């Protein structure tokens, strides 16, 4: 029985016209372990436009929107190692382009990818941001 | 007698007359034309006239043979890049991919035939899925 779940981490708080680069990872993943990564970051698009997605070079990183404000990613090892839980993985640019209160950015649709190519899904998460003038 | 021999070239020259290289269905991987090239290359040194001995001309017939199935090889499928073969192709296909990375001995999961698993296959997976 396999259960994981997301980890998400950004500032609270950014300005129009300033970068929130949203880091995404695995907090937790357990009785599996994963090379690859799919995710799902949702944002609100009159808040934010969607910039890139970087990683550090332990790991292989594509995105793609989907359609203003969902931005889909693959995350996947290059180490020959799995992907480490409790550290970020990704990070999706975005760019404040609006003020906004409480803005949400939501983590969904998730799973992983073991060695032997079985998917698991794991639990998403949200945390909420503020965009100032 | 180089007639078969010639036919065979032209088989080549038509097949990287009418392909394309690249990531999407229909295409082959990166590098298939620049290696049918090389091979139709040798078979042309021996088809240009001289004293070429029939067991010469025969064995580069076998060769651009061989090429020319090497080259087919590489057409990307709908299944293409779908390893547990479960019908369609997601993380789970990125993810053998990656835990085999730098293999030499997994001789399905090496798309592009150059030998091993590297970025070359992460990044058609990765193409696959998004698109
Ligand atoms: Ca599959
Ligand atoms: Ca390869
Ligand atoms: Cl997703």
């Amino acid at each position: 029985e396999v259960t994981g779940s997301v980890s998400l981490e950004a500032l609270e708080e950014v300005q129009v016209g300033e970068n929130l680069e949203v880091g995404v990872g695995i907090d937790e993943l357990v009785n599996a372990e994963a090379f690859a990564y799919d995710f799902t970051l949702n944002y609100d698009e009159n808040a934010f436009e969607y910039v890139e997605a970087i990683s550090d070079d332990g790991v292989f990183v594509n995105a793609k929107k989907i359609e203003d404000g969902k931005v889909r990613v693959l995350v996947s090892s290059l180490t020959g190692e799995p992907l480490p839980a409790k550290e970020v993985l990704a990070k999706v640019v975005l760019r404040a382009e609006a003020k906004a209160e409480g803005s949400n950015l939501s983590v969904t649709n998730s799973s992983v990818g073991d060695g032997e190519g079985l998917v698991h899904e794991i639990a998403g998460t949200e945390k909420t941001v503020n965009i100032i003038e | 007698d180089k007639t078969n021999l010639g036919e065979l070239i032209n088989q080549g020259k038509s097949l990287l007359d009418e392909s394309v290289e690249g990531f999407n269905v229909g295409e082959y991987h990166k590098g298939a034309k620049d290696g049918l090239t090389v091979e139709i290359n040798k078979a042309e040194e021996v088809f240009n006239k001289e004293d070429a001995t029939e067991e010469e001309i025969n064995l580069a017939k076998e060769s651009l043979e061989g090429a020319i199935a090497r080259f087919n090889s590489l057409l990307i499928e709908e299944s293409t890049g779908d390893f547990n073969g479960n019908g369609k192709i997601d993380i789970g296909d990125l993810a053998m991919v990656s835990k085999n990375i730098g293999s030499t001995t997994n001789t399905s999961l090496d798309l592009n035939k150059d030998g091993s698993i590297d970025e070359y296959e992460i990044s058609f997976i990765n193409h696959r899925i998004l698109n």
